[PDB]
């Protein structure tokens, strides 16, 4: 007669976020190149994350 | 003289055409920009603005 | 850029926190983009500090500066009725402790003789070992640096003692043996409790005074939650 096992391995899963937020003063006065460079900073910063 | 001077002028033209260059933009601007993070995720919170 | 300054992160204006008027114009070099403790003057007004109503809320007036670091007078939100918002619920980040004017320790080493000060480099001359707090600040306006008995306040009846200056632009130093001067700075602390004060700054320190306005978690982030001030 004859004996067999196994086992197997598993990956963990986890969750980040961001924020941005503007007062309509801000979005009345603000150039569209300051708010697509914040955006940017964001992309920049997911990298540095994962 | 003229030989001994072709020396000298070769040695300041070698050194001037490798040091040097045109102006063409009378001033020169330098910045210094920030940065931001992400942060880990809850089911019911909010993270920080950026 | 070199510098953060304080912000609301959340703040809602449907619950607890509100629109005002300010009773008196807000000191651009000294109250501009920080943490300010406010109540109610006898109007409907906003002042900073205990107004007749005492601590009701936070405030920050959030202010533009030049690349030059210099900051603009002509706003809308920071002369003597001009809106501004308040909060008691919310989040503050980049916090940091809101201070006015310069605050000294003075410890004396010696038990003999004359230590010698410093105000802004030049010296007191001599202070004798063991004074009074008002011969400590006689010596101390003393100088001919053209700073006079109203800049200073004094206090301590011991070896140690405290100048606070209300102007931002004297240092008190040590210069002889014998007596030294530590200026008491202040950071965020993590995990610590605020108070607002009647002057109108927030300390981790409640003294006499010191409604409670919110506390930390990470050094950076103050949680707002404003115990207002009652008779």
């Amino acid at each position: 007669g004859l004996p067999i096992e196994v086992f197997q391995m598993g990956y963990d899963l986890r969750h980040y976020d961001k924020r941005n937020a503007y007062s309509w003063m801000f979005l009345a006065d603000a150039d569209g190149r300051q708010v697509e460079a914040i955006h940017d900073a964001v992309l920049w910063a997911d990298k540095r994350l994962v | 003289f003229a030989e001994s001077i072709a020396i000298y002028n070769e040695a300041m033209d070698n050194l001037i055409q490798l040091l040097t260059y045109p102006v063409t933009v009378p001033v020169e601007p330098v910045v210094q920009i920030g940065e931001t993070t992400f942060e880990e995720a809850t089911e019911l919170g909010v993270p920080r603005g950026a | 850029a070199l510098k953060t300054k304080p912000r609301w992160d959340k703040y809602d204006g449907y619950v607890g926190n509100y629109r005002g008027v300010l009773g008196e114009d807000i000191d651009l070099d000294t109250e501009a983009n920080r943490v300010l403790a406010v109540g109610t003057n006898s109007n409907g007004a906003i002042v900073v500090g205990a107004g007749q109503t005492g601590i009701k809320g936070l405030m920050i007036v959030a202010v533009g500066a030049d690349i030059h670091g210099a900051m603009l007078d002509g706003g809308i939100n920071n002369h003597a009725g001009d809106p501004q918002d308040v909060g008691k619920h919310g989040e503050i980040t980049n916090f940091q402790p809101t201070v006015f004017g310069r605050t000294f320790g003075v410890a004396i080493s010696a038990t003999e003789g004359n230590v010698k000060l410093a105000v802004n480099g030049v010296d007191t001359g001599n202070i004798a070992y063991d004074t009074s707090a008002a011969n400590l600040k006689s010596g101390i306006v003393a100088v001919d640096d053209g700073f006079t008995a109203d800049d200073f306040t004094v206090t301590g009846t011991a070896p140690n003692f405290t100048i606070v200056t209300t102007r931002t632009d004297v240092t008190i130093t040590a210069s002889g043996e014998g007596v030294t001067v530590t200026e008491a700075t202040s950071v965020a602390a993590a995990g610590t409790n605020y108070y607002g004060h009647a002057d109108g700054t927030v300390n981790a320190v409640k003294g006499s005074d010191g409604v409670y306005v919110g506390h930390t978690q990470e050094a950076d982030r103050l949680i707002v939650n404003v115990k207002d001030e009652e008779d």
